[PDB]
RNA sequence: UUCAUCUAGACAGCCGGACGGUGGCCAUGGAAGUCGGAAUCCGCUAAGGAGUGUGUAACAACUCACCGGCCGAAUGAACUA
């Protein structure tokens, strides 16, 4: 009912993402180190847990 | 209005106006709020949250004889009666559904405008099918769509398009070639509309019938020509089977158009105010406002809107007739299943022709309680035949059979009840097809069962679920001396409900059936404060283990007596699980010959027939699968031994070593005995306390192991949702004995064994996975030692041994061979 | 016959069904083996094979999917032998 | 560096001897139907693929194993290759311009034409019916298979096709880059 | 500080190839490149690993290496402090 079309374009914005393994900011999903200074930029990270 | 009860006995005996039809709906897709906007509106009267019970209301309808002129089936007159039966929501209570089903021949199919058809819908939809009953759909809730959603025109048309398209192929997968045209379609005026809530309904065959005027066109053209590619050209007045014309502009479909055009219009004019199209288009549809109905604003005002326009009933009641079955042409294609026998019978053939004065065939579907003291009623259908109070009938059992006394009581009924849902309503007779129901069977047959006169006709079918008592807990009484008072109830509770189960456990405990836990804590609180009336207890049902070895001891076992004179040396080695199988099975009887059944035991079984034609005693029970195999051929007095023997022995297989429980698959091999000459050195008092000793020196010595029951559930779920299951037996060891099913039909059975001690709470896990869409078959399978040592508190086997001592308030630790040996 | 990694097409039109086989890697090496690995080692983890063979095989991969599309010779010293753990034919095939 | 130049001694070769040659584009090839066309000609036309492989021919035409590369070096672009024969091309052209049929929809790839479809049962039983429940397509049930109910332009001419919409297209067996490699320049002698 | 790519035409990017044996050895309730151990072969070109991940009940299907269209000089992996 949300067209897969646009639960694509939905997931762009909320799913398909990067997350820090130590700040858990949200990142583009390509990200290499994370941008907050908390975590010093760390390149350990982890995509964000696909829902099922 | 009312009708007198020898008016329904007089409408009864025409069955050709006895219109039989329940529920298919899906938990909330709103059937009690319509079916009962039909008993406010069109409801019969006696002459003068959750739906936690239900039964079969009536209702009557004086339809057009011009309507009953295109109605194909035998149908006589146009005073028609409307047992209209509730089937429950929600799943589980999915015994009510089956139940509901074998009373009746047609069925009212609700469905969410929005919600279309969840899992549910469709379970109702393939339980329909598989009893043959043709069905009739309904698109409740438009007034939520156009609302709550405000959906467009052509927008909500295709809405409606897709609950048909998906409706009609489980119907078409699960449907029956012996009915042909079965799945309904809205072209064939066969699934109507409207809002239980707001009140109103509507067919497209309504306005089939109320514009052949302005055109001039039949009513079968009319609904022809508003569904699909039918359009029409409101600029040279050319219904055109395509959406654009020459100009390449596009078109309404004439459903959107015409029909559903004035509904929009309304609500906008009615809820959001414009009191300057309110009287306006009024007066267009030919709606009258009269008195405080006139003054009504906002959503008020739209509801009576349509209690002018489309009232309920009106296409509702209509469809029911229509096309939907009576006893008539359902019962003549059905009898076959309705009668689990001869298909070819006298008593079959009186059903499937339909005769009301024919053998009397009336089944009680389920024993309808009340508060009448702990007393029900016996609800069920009269295939064939009239109800006489004080009629002698035969209480045919379904584990009866023709030439048999096997629960068979033929008596006759006290008093004779007419149903009303919730109305007890005293009747005279009852003719044949109808469903009716009897007091007094209840003290003599057990929750369902089936009524006959004639001898030669046998049993007809009693269900079939697929749903099945899955659940199980153990209910203990709260006080001791209340116990008597939980016995009965517990018999109470297995009548009242169709699928629900009570018996006893291996362990004592009293284990409860249920469907889902949903369902089990609505029976036990029914249980703890009406059926019984005592506070109960529900704990998780305790499962049975049966000790058992994995070798030959690791050396021969030496006991001997407390006043020391007598020893016995032998060593116990594990049975093939097919031997010991052979024993619990009734091949290896425990009564047999010691040569006939060792010569089938050594040829069969690969045994040596000495020790064979030697076997002394099954045990525990006398029939148990641990036997003593007799490898002594020095000792004198052995005769003064096997008695006291069998006695010490029938003790410990019937109460092991590990925690005093029984065993399984253990041959104890008796090679030697330190006998004496007096049979007062050699009692009971001697030989007993030695035979027990030397048993569990042995077994610990044997390799111990500990065996728990395993089972074998087979879950009907469709194909695509199938992924779930597969994870659910990954995470509780569930090795998948097989996968069968059917080519045209993706429900795919599988079976798989599931250990009883990973099966507590599985059915909600295995419904969490994967939507309700799984159905499992749980009957407990075979036995199947683990791979734990017992004296492991730390393997599986071993933790488990362990929580059973302490819930026994046993010796905390495994007691060995070195604990039950008698050195020097 | 073939027991595992047996893909069976079956192409029917109106009752008339139809019995072909794609013939793959483990009905090669049981087309060519006698009853000592064409049967009873179900309980049995059947991994020997070294002895020669021969161009019964550019034959035997002309039965196996035929989707390679150049030499039906050379490709078999491939799929035979480091594909096929029971049979080493000419020890160069690795 | 090992390929490009050991490639270098190959590609002279057939060049070398030979005297007839083909230039032929592609890029929506198939790996299957591109080496099973190897296969129409294992014998009669040799295949050989290559890039910046031919513009070191340009360093390659300044060698001269006969000059007349002043016909062919400019016509360097596109995933064009080599068509080494011997024989006459009027015979081995009607070949060539023959063996180029294949390509269903990658579900997203570039949509070119209008699609109108007829309306009749395609003899499949309802196994994907959910797709075309959320798609907007009226169907019915017609010998218990699936009956198309109109001859709809489901997908339009030049957009991003989608998952759901090219997987019924797949079961219609609608494959459109269908064409790929053929020719682009002609040269004997 | 190394290591070895590159106008002969890299890195990145965008256009599209990413095949066969093969649902490879078994092992399989089920395992087709993607539960698991062993083989990791050449047929042929530009290439396609008995396959890099996503996915399937297994398939499908998506997507990489490899390899090709264009662009045209760096600037890539690894370590040092
Ligand atoms: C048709 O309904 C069936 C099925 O639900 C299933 O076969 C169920 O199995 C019950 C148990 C049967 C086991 C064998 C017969 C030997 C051991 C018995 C059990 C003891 O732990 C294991 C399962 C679960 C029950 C434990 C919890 C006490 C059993 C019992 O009846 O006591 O029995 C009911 C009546
Ligand atoms: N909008 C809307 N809601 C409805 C309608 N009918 C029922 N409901 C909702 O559904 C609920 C009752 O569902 P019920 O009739 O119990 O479902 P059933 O047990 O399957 O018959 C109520 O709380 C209503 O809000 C309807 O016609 N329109
Ligand atoms: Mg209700």
């Amino acid at each position: 009912i949300i067209e897969p079309s646009l639960k694509a374009l939905a997931s762009k914005y909320n799913c398909d993402k990067s997350v820090c393994r130590k700040c858990y900011a949200r990142l583009p999903p390509r990200a290499t180190n994370c941008r907050k200074r908390k975590c010093g930029h760390t390149n350990q990270l982890r995509p964000k847990k696909k829902l099922k | 209005v009312a009708f007198t009860v020898d008016q329904m006995r007089s409408l009864m005996d025409k069955v050709t106006n006895v219109r039989n039809m329940s529920v298919i709906a899906h938990v909330d897709h709103g059937k009690s709020t319509l079916t009962d906007s039909l008993v406010q509106r069109a409801g019969i009267i006696s002459a003068a949250g959750i739906t936690i019970k239900s039964t079969a209301i009536s209702l009557y309808s004086e339809m057009s004889d011009e309507d009953v002129k295109e109605i194909k089936q035998k149908t006589d007159g146009n005073s028609f009666l409307i047992n209209l039966i509730d089937s429950p929501g929600h799943v589980d209570f999915s015994s009510e559904v089956t139940a509901a089903l074998r009373v009746t021949d047609g069925a009212l199919v609700v469905v969410d405008t929005i919600e279309g058809v969840c899992v549910q819908t469709e379970t109702v939809l393939r339980q329909a099918l598989g009893e043959r009953i043709k069905p009739v759909v309904v698109i409740n809730k438009v007034d939520r769509a156009l609302l709550e959603l405000q959906v467009s025109k052509e927008d909500l048309y295709q809405t409606f398009a897709r609950t048909v398209e998906s409706v009609n192929v489980i119907v078409s997968t699960y449907a029956d070639e012996v009915l042909g045209d079965v799945q309904v379609y809205p072209a064939r005026g066969t699934v109507a509309f409207g809002s239980g809530l707001h009140g109103w309904a509507f067919t497209i065959r309504q306005f089939a019938t109320r514009y052949a005027k302005k055109f001039g066109v039949d009513k079968a053209k009319m609904m022809d020509r508003l569904w699909g590619d039918s359009f029409f050209n409101p600029k040279t007045k050319k219904w055109t089977n395509k959406d654009t014309d020459a100009e390449g502009k596009p078109l309404e479909r004439a459903f959107n158009m015409f029909i559903l055009d004035p509904i929009f219009r309304l609500f906008t004019a009615i809820m959001n105010f414009k009191k300057d199209e309110i009287p306006v288009l009024l007066e267009k549809l030919e709606i009258v406002l009269k008195g405080d109905e006139k003054d009504l604003e906002g959503k008020a005002l739209l509801k009576v809107v349509m209690r002018k326009f489309l009232p309920a009933a009106d296409a509702l009641l209509e469809m029911i007739v229509l096309h939907l079955p009576s006893p008539v042409t359902a019962q003549a294609y059905r009898a076959e299943q309705l009668y689990e026998g001869p298909a070819d019978d006298a008593n079959c053939i009186a059903i499937k022709n339909c005769d009301p004065k024919a053998d009397l065939m009336l089944y009680v579907s389920k024993m309808v309680p009340t508060s009448d003291k702990g007393r029900f009623y016996a609800f069920g259908r009269v295939f064939a035949g009239t109800v006489k109070s004080g009629q002698k009938v035969r209480i045919q059992g379904p584990n009866y059979v023709p030439g048999k006394k096997d629960d068979l009581f033929i008596k006759a009924i006290q008093r004779v009840v007419l149903m009303m849902g919730r109305f007890v309503e005293p009747i005279d007779d009852c003719p044949a097809g109808n469903i009716i129901g009897l007091v007094g069977i209840d003290q003599f047959l057990l929750k369902t069962g089936t009524l006959t006169t004639s001898e030669t006709a046998h049993n007809m079918k009693v269900m079939k679920f697929s749903v099945s008592p899955v659940v199980q807990v153990a209910v203990e009484v709260k006080n001791a001396n209340d116990l008597p008072k939980l016995v009965e109830g517990l018999k109470r509770l297995s009548k009242s409900d169709p699928c629900v189960l009570t018996y006893m456990s291996e362990s004592g405990e009293h284990i409860v059936a249920g469907t889902g836990e949903l369902h089990l804590e609505i029976c036990l609180q029914d249980l703890e404060h009406d059926h019984a009336g005592v506070p109960l207890k529900i704990s998780p049902p305790v499962v049975a283990y049966r000790e058992t070895v994995e070798s030959e001891s690791s050396q021969t076992a030496l006991s001997k007596s407390p006043n020391k004179h007598n020893r016995i040396y032998l060593k116990a080695e594990p049975i093939d699980e097919e031997v010991s199988l052979a024993i619990e099975n009734g091949i290896i009887n425990p009564r047999d010959d010691f040569k006939a059944r060792a010569r089938i035991m050594a040829d069969d079984y690969g045994w040596d027939v000495t020790d064979a034609r030697k076997i002394w005693c099954f045990g525990p029970d006398g029939n148990g699968p641990n036997l003593v195999i007799d490898q002594t051929k020095a000792v004198q007095y052995l005769h003064e031994i096997k008695d006291s023997v069998v006695a010490a022995f029938q003790w410990a297989t019937k109460e092991g070593p590990i925690f005093g429980e029984e065993m399984r698959s253990v041959r104890v091999n008796i090679l030697d005995v330190t006998l004496h000459a007096d049979a007062i050195h050699r009692g009971g008092g001697q030989i007993i306390p030695t035979m027990r000793r030397a048993t569990y020196a042995g077994f610990l010595l044997a390799d111990p192991k500990i065996q728990e029951p395993v089972f074998l559930v087979e879950i009907q779920c469709p194909e695509q949702a199938v992924g779930g299951i597969y994870s659910v037996l990954n995470k509780k060891r569930g090795q998948v004995v097989s996968e069968e099913q059917r080519p045209g039909t993706p429900l795919f059975t599988v079976k798989a064994y599931l250990p009883v001690n990973e099966s507590f709470g599985f059915t909600g896990e295995l419904r969490q996975a994967t939507g309700g869409q799984a159905f499992p078959q749980m009957v407990f399978d075979h036995w199947s030692t683990l791979g734990s040592d017992p004296l492991d508190p730390t393997s599986k086997a071993g933790e488990i041994v362990l929580a059973a001592r302490k819930r026994h308030g046993m010796k905390e630790e495994v007691p060995g061979w070195q604990e039950y040996y008698d050195k020097l | 016959k073939g027991i595992k990694v047996t893909v069976q097409l079956k192409i029917q039109n109106r009752q008339a069904a139809a019995s072909v086989v794609p013939s793959a890697s483990s009905l090669v090496i049981t087309a060519l083996k006698e009853p000592p690995r064409d049967r009873k080692k179900d309980k049995n983890v059947k991994h020997s094979g070294n002895i020669q063979l021969d161009e019964i095989i550019e034959i035997a991969r002309q039965m196996r999917d035929k989707s390679f599309g150049r030499t039906l010779a050379s490709v078999t010293k491939e799929i035979l032998g480091t594909a096929q753990s029971v049979g080493c034919r000419v020890d160069f095939k690795n | 560096r090992e390929k490009k130049a050991e490639y270098f001694a190959k590609l002279r070769e057939y060049l070398e001897e030979y005297k007839s040659l083909f230039v032929v584009g592609v890029d929506n090839v198939s790996s299957q139907q591109m080496h099973e066309v190897r296969k129409e000609l294992r014998g009669r036309a040799v295949v050989l693929m290559g890039k910046n492989t031919m513009v070191r021919r340009a360093i390659r035409g300044f060698l001269s194993d006969l000059p007349d590369f002043e016909k062919l070096l400019p016509f360097v672009k596109g995933n064009v290759g080599f068509v080494f024969t011997n024989e006459p091309l009027t015979e081995i052209k009607n070949v060539i311009v023959s063996n180029r049929v294949a390509a269903p929809a990658r579900a997203g790839a570039v949509a070119p034409e209008d699609i109108w479809v007829r309306a009749v049962n395609t003899g499949m039983e309802p196994g994907k019916t959910s797709f075309f429940q959320a798609l907007g397509v009226p169907t019915k049930i017609a010998r218990g298979t699936i009956e198309i109910v109109s001859d709809v332009k489901v997908v339009d001419a030049g957009n991003k096709v989608g998952q759901s919409e090219a997987s019924l297209l797949n079961l219609l067996n609608i494959s459109p880059f269908t064409f790929g490699l053929t020719v682009v320049q002609v040269y004997d002698n």
